[PDB]
């Protein structure tokens, strides 16, 4: 036996940092009645296999932290100093200030008479770090009070992904998962430092290289990834559409494209209309005055039918096939190399190792991240990706996809319970203020006349029905869509997003703010106007493990509490390790986790503090009235609540959803109360409910299949590393998205050593297939309208093809592309005191703003404090040495920071000239540890673009000067 | 005995290791700074038993060679500290019969640390200034006899770290060697017969650290 967890319960867990998703095996003191005594890896877990990096593996001294929040503090406008109170009185108190807001900005009819029913003078931020059904439950505790700006992490490094994917394939998820990387015969990691931000994934990684894999890292910087890739191909910051147009040019000129996957899966056949053309850098359809394309320009050429006409024979000149080869013609060797900065050697090398796998028994993958996609292009630059993908025949097998890694344990699953302004749960958008009734609501989905397309979208109906069952089971589904709010349709979309509410904010219009499991007063770009906008509150609720830079904005640097009105309400959550629930990591496995300890102190599990806080509302609208009572009164929160607490079981069943009567429904008859067993099973009609449509399979009559621990593999399953019945991954188990593609007309796999899918014995056998019907029946994007993967995309704002427009504004001058610099449908001063490019990135042993690893001792020990990576080229300009304190200014701010001089970063040559890139970590802020240094969003703007809603956080201008 | 297999041509320098080593046994942390390195705490200390060294090679072209060396007691098969610590007082050093854990007993505080530390050809054993006790990597002993795997091996995302019985160890060692050469045609084994953690190095391993071999 070993003493130390001799007496200790055992308990399983996931991660609490990143989307990779780890196991963790908890030992809890006094048999369960304790506090934790060790956490470590759980050894059974496929993914990890009892690894963990430095940040799961501190998780013991993160939870077991004497410096976490123990109570709620309250701040009064204008006081120097917190005061401790009880749970009652800064619930009852936050309800009073809700009701009170509410009440005084409810707006039932907007400007043009519309029905909107919300309230615009509260905001809240948060949050990718709470449990699947915690996620789920608040979003739908804000949107009944009638909240439109409902916001978190996702805008910044999710949002750019789902259009530009759901564009290609019809979804915006990862299309792989963890595991089969390993089945990969070339991985191509751009814009991700995966090594350091994803570090299980390395596991996998490394298992590809040793079966005969190349490793590629396409970077700026030489990071712990590059140090363990066959290839490092250094690029230009913001280069990255020159590089993926150049190998699209490679791919077809060298004829590497798998054909017959490109003539029968892809949109390569369908025929563009003659009103198609681009010109000089533009698409046809550009409105200069507005800076906008008329998109009906795109338009392919229908049949009588109305369906895309296609020519088979790929010989039609209007195909789109042929109108890529002509697009991409310009993007040659020498171009694309004098842009990268990538010589004709290396990049020759890696189109060949990358299109190599356009061989039907080879598979390519791409990994990328956060990256610098934040810009007006990076849509397009995801696209190219896309494209890339499907001539090569990558998208549907096994170490093919496109593995858009997300970045928090739960930011697959916060995204998918719509904490986005724009999306309810299970991504039906937020309604507008022209969608006056469901029925017109539901008109807008486009329809397909072609047989073979599946064009699944059609079942929405259900979805949204079932989702307003969920919440109001006593109404009528077309009655229940007046209580939720509706944003203007007359309002670009970025109104409500991250940026402009921190602009709106700093403009004096948000009462109050929910700072919900989130560090805005360090995470939002230009950190010096958003400290000062927050004075601008009335109130501020902070749900938080620890006291932090948001918390305490008030005696932050410069700041004089006594002139500082703000009302602030610290609120302490508990750990992961301290409450069960989901989280759905980046490969859309939805894992359970239990307790080990109980919450630390007088913590509280979040979905307890927001059911307690919205049941108090609740009650003052009951005895006060107010402003329209009805979407706060009749919300169905029973099916929350079990022994008087928040039950995460109970919300999961509902997100599932259960049968509200006895239903006939595809010729299978269910009893009132059973769980339906799969989205395919929901009506329009009342029948059903369900939370959220792609739960519905994860919480069946059958139990809890996210807490499936079952590592049973059938040969094939195991050959790729499926592992089917170990949790469950959204939609209805499908590990391998788009898997139909994975196999010919009759069911064959292209690469039968690997295969995903195939066609035995009349059923389709390995993964869950993507999509019912026989071999050769069904198109295989079943998410799309018209069935294809579409090269040709003329859905996206900046048209239909990526093409190159700088997004480096300061020092380039010229496009070797077209006569058109910049992107045409997207105010940077470049003043030339700042003359570098600074750029924020993280590292191995730090997490986001640092809040939670900054509290952590042993990680502060390997990272200590703030510090400047710069090149020995700017070293010898600025005589700056090694370890010497250097000040980092732009025009919003300035920090010192410790200089670190490699070689890991080199000059840019820009036509003609070195320009300099200064690397800083942005996981530093005042609260701690002492001497740690500050945000570098100090130095970050807050611009953003009208299309985007994303701040500059990749490439921004700085100066750096030796500190004596 | 027991062996660990360090392959360093897999390591990321993801420091899970470093934590690893101190969450099972709740070592404190260092006061440290950055004086302009990723390298952090710079050495082992009486509280850390573990360290990943950084270190940066200039190549031609684009890159470096970034080589990282996770530091620890190689639990020598005939260990020259025993055999100093023996001089003062037997019981100080010990070593696991069936295992071949060198271990250092709370004895350490009645012997010459100093001379102890001389005596490693691999500088690794460290003083505590206030008891004068010695530490140092103690193979998590206790887990390797309750069949589980030594803190920094079962948390190592890379498969850098590999731990099992001496003969398989050693052959899984010799086959690996052949299969890197062919990336890294100047790796090595650092005295894969005269110690219980044989790293697998890229090239020259004093590149790694002045004492990463004997
Ligand atoms: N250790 C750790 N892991 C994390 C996190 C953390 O804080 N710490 N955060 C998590 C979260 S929330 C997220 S969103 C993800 C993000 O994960 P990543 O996107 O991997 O994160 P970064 O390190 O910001 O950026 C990745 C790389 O993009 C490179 N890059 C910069 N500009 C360009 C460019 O123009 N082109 C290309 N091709 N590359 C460019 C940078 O040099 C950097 O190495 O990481 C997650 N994982
Ligand atoms: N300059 C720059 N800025 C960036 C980025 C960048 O690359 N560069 N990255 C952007 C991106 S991609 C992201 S993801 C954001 C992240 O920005 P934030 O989310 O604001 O960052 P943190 O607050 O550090 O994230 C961890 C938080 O999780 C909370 N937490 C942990 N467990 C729980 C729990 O159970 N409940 C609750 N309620 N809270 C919990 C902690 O208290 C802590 O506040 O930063 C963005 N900002
Ligand atoms: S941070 Fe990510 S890679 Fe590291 S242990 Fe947690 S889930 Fe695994
Ligand atoms: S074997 Fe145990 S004591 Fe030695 S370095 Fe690894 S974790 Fe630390
Ligand atoms: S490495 Fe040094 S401290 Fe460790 S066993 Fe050998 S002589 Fe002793
Ligand atoms: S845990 Fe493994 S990959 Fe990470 S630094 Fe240690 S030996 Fe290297
Ligand atoms: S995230
Ligand atoms: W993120």
């Amino acid at each position: 036996e070993l003493q130390k967890l001799q007496w200790a319960k055992q308990t399983t867990s996931i991660c609490c940092y990143c989307a990779v998703g780890c196991g963790l095996i908890v030992h809890t003191a006094k048999d369960g009645q304790g506090r934790a005594v060790n956490v470590e890896g759980d050894p059974d877990h496929p993914i990890n296999e009892g690894s963990l990096c430095p940040k799961g593996a501190s998780i013991f001294q993160l939870g077991e932290n004497d410096q976490r929040g123990t109570q709620p503090l309250y701040r009064a406008p204008f006081s120097d100093t917190w005061k401790p109170v009880t749970w009652d009185f800064a619930l009852t108190e936050i309800a009073k200030r809700i009701k009170k807001t509410r009440d005084a900005s409810f707006t039932e009819k907007n400007a043009a008479g519309d029905l909107v029913n919300r309230t615009e003078a509260i905001a809240s931020f948060g949050s990718a770090a709470m449990d699947n059904e915690e996620c789920w439950a608040y979003g739908n505790i804000l949107r009944s009070l009638g909240l439109v700006y409902i916001e978190h992490q996702a805008r910044i490094x999710h949002s750019p992904t789902v259009p530009a994917l759901a564009e290609s394939f019809g979804r915006g998820a990862m299309t792989n998962h963890w595991n089969d990387l390993a089945n990969s015969d070339c991985i191509l990691i751009m814009g991700s430092n995966a090594a350091e931000n994803h570090p299980i994934a390395f596991k996998w990684v490394l298992r590809a290289k040793d079966k005969g894999a190349t490793l590629i890292h396409v970077d700026p910087r030489f990071t712990r990834t590059s140090a363990r890739c066959d290839v490092y191909a250094p690029i230009r910051s913001g280069a990255d559409i020159p590089f993926l147009g150049g190998l699209i040019k490679y791919i077809l000129d060298n004829k590497l494209y798998f054909t017959d996957y490109v003539r029968e899966y892809t949109n390569a056949s369908l025929i563009v209309g003659e009103k198609f053309s681009f010109k000089d850098g533009l698409f046809s359809g550009y409105d200069a005055a507005n800076k906008k394309y008329d998109k009906s320009m795109w338009a392919f050429e229908l049949d009588a039918n109305g369906v895309p006409k296609r020519d088979p024979a790929l010989k039609h000149p209007r195909c789109v096939i042929n109108l890529l080869k002509k697009h991409y013609e310009r993007y040659n060797l020498d171009k694309v190399a004098a842009i990268t900065g990538t010589s004709k050697e290396q990049l020759q090398q890696v189109y060949k190792a990358y299109a190599a796998t356009g061989k039907p028994d080879k598979a390519g993958t791409i990994m990328y991240a956060m990256g610098w996609t934040q810009h007006s292009v990076g849509v397009q630059n995801i696209r190219a990706m896309a494209m890339i993908q499907l001539l090569l025949g990558n998208i549907g097998v096994a170490g093919g996809g496109v593995n858009a890694l997300r970045g928090e344990s739960n930011v697959q699953g916060s995204t998918d319970q719509g904490l986005l302004a724009h999306i309810w749960p299970g991504y039906n958008p937020v309604p507008n203020s022209k969608a006056a009734t469901l029925e017109l609501y539901n008109a807008a989905t486009p329809q397909s006349k072609d047989p073979m397309s599946v064009n699944w979208w059609q079942n929405r109906p259900k979805y949204v029905a079932s989702y307003l069952k969920a919440l109001y089971p006593d109404e009528e589904p077309a009655a229940a869509y007046d209580y939720l709010p509706r944003i203007d349709a007359g309002r670009k979309l970025t109104d409500y997003f991250w940026l402009n509410i921190f602009e709106k904010m700093d403009k004096g219009e948000f009462k109050g703010l929910f700072a919900w499991g989130m560090n805005p007063a360090c995470g939002g770009a230009n950190a010096n106007k958003n400290r000062k906008a927050m004075g601008k509150l009335e109130w501020l609720v902070n749900v938080n493990l620890f006291e932090n830079e948001t918390s305490s904005f008030w005696k932050g640097p410069g700041m004089n509490p006594a002139e500082i009105g703000t009302e602030v309400f610290f609120l302490p959550c508990c750990v992961s390790i301290e409450k069960e629930g989901s989280v759905a990591n980046s490969g859309r496995w939805m894992q359970w986790r239990y307790r080990g300890p109980k919450p630390y102190a007088e913590t509280k599990p979040d979905g307890d503090i927001m059911l307690d806080m919205f049941k108090k509302v609740r009650e003052l609208y009951a005895k006060e009235g107010g402003a329209y009572p009805a979407p706060i009164a009749k919300l169905n929160i029973a099916d929350w609540e079990e022994h008087n607490e928040f039950s995460p079981t109970k919300v999961a069943k509902l997100m599932n959803g259960y049968f509200l009567k006895d239903t006939e429904v595809g010729g299978k008859q269910f009893k009132k109360g059973q769980q339906v067993p799969s989205f395919a099973f929901l009506t329009a009609d009342g029948s059903t409910c369900s939370g959220n449509w792609l739960h519905a399979g994860s919480f069946t009559d059958a139990g809890n299949l996210m807490a499936r621990r079952d590592k049973t593999q059938t040969p094939e399953q195991a050959r790729i590393g499926l592992f089917p019945n170990w949790s469950f991954c959204w939609p209805v188990n499908r590990r391998i998205l788009y898997n139909r593609a994975s196999v010919d007309k009759t069911g064959k796999p292209w690469n039968p050593a690997k295969a995903v899918i195939e066609w035995k014995d009349g059923k389709w056998v390995g993964d869950v297939v993507d999509g019912g019907g026989d071999p050769g029946t069904k198109h295989p994007f079943i998410m799309q309208t018209h069935g294809f993967g579409a090269l040709y995309g003329p859905g996206r704002e900046e048209g239909p093809f990526p093409e190159h427009y700088e997004p480096l504004e300061c020092p380039v001058s010229k496009n070797p592309f077209s006569k058109q610099l910049h992107n045409p449908v997207a105010k940077a001063v470049c003043d030339p005191r700042y003359p570098f490019i600074g750029t924020t990135y993280r590292v191995t042993e730090h997490w986001q703003t640092g809040l939670m690893t900054r509290r952590c001792a042993w990680l502060v020990e390997a990272e200590p404090q703030i510090f400047c990576e710069i090149s020995k080229e700017l070293a010898k300009l600025r005589g700056i040495g090694n370890g010497d304190t250097v000040k980092v200014s732009s025009l919003r701010g300035a920090l010192e920071a410790v200089a670190i001089v490699t070689e890991r970063i080199r000059p840019f040559k820009i036509e003609g000239v070195d320009v300099h890139m200064v690397g800083l970590p942005w996981h530093y802020g005042w609260m701690v540890p002492k001497n740690g240094g500050d945000t570098a969003n100090l130095l970050t703007p807050s611009a953003g673009d009208p299309n985007t809603g994303i701040p500059e956080t990749k490439a921004f201008m700085v100066d750096v000067r030796k500190v004596w | 005995g027991k062996m660990f297999f360090v392959d360093l041509s897999r390591c990321t320098a993801c420091r899970g290791c470093q934590i690893a080593c101190k969450q099972w046994k709740n070592l404190p942390a260092e006061e440290t700074r950055n004086t302009g390195s990723h390298q952090n705490p710079p050495d082992l200390s009486y509280v850390t038993l573990k360290t990943v060294r950084f270190t940066e090679k200039s190549r031609k072209g684009p890159g470096i060679d970034w080589l990282f060396f996770p530091e620890q007691c190689r639990h020598c098969v005939e260990p020259p500290c025993k055999g100093q610590a023996d001089v003062d007082l037997e019981g100080a050093v010990v070593k696991d019969e069936t295992t071949g854990a060198v271990l250092f007993t709370e004895l350490t505080a009645k012997v010459d640390g100093e001379s102890v530390r001389s005596a490693c050809p691999y500088d690794i054993p460290r003083i505590d200034p206030v008891t004068k006790r010695l530490s140092k990597c103690d193979m998590c002993n206790d887990r390797v006899q309750n069949g589980l795997l030594p803190a920094c091996v079962k948390t190592c995302p890379t498969g850098t770290m590999n731990f099992g019985d001496e003969q398989e160890m050693l052959a899984l060692a010799e086959k690996r060697l052949a299969e890197v050469k062919k990336t890294y045609p100047g790796a090595v084994l650092g005295d894969p017969n005269d110690v219980r953690v044989v790293y697998l190095f890229t090239r020259d391993p004093k590149d790694f650290y002045e004492h990463a071999v004997a």
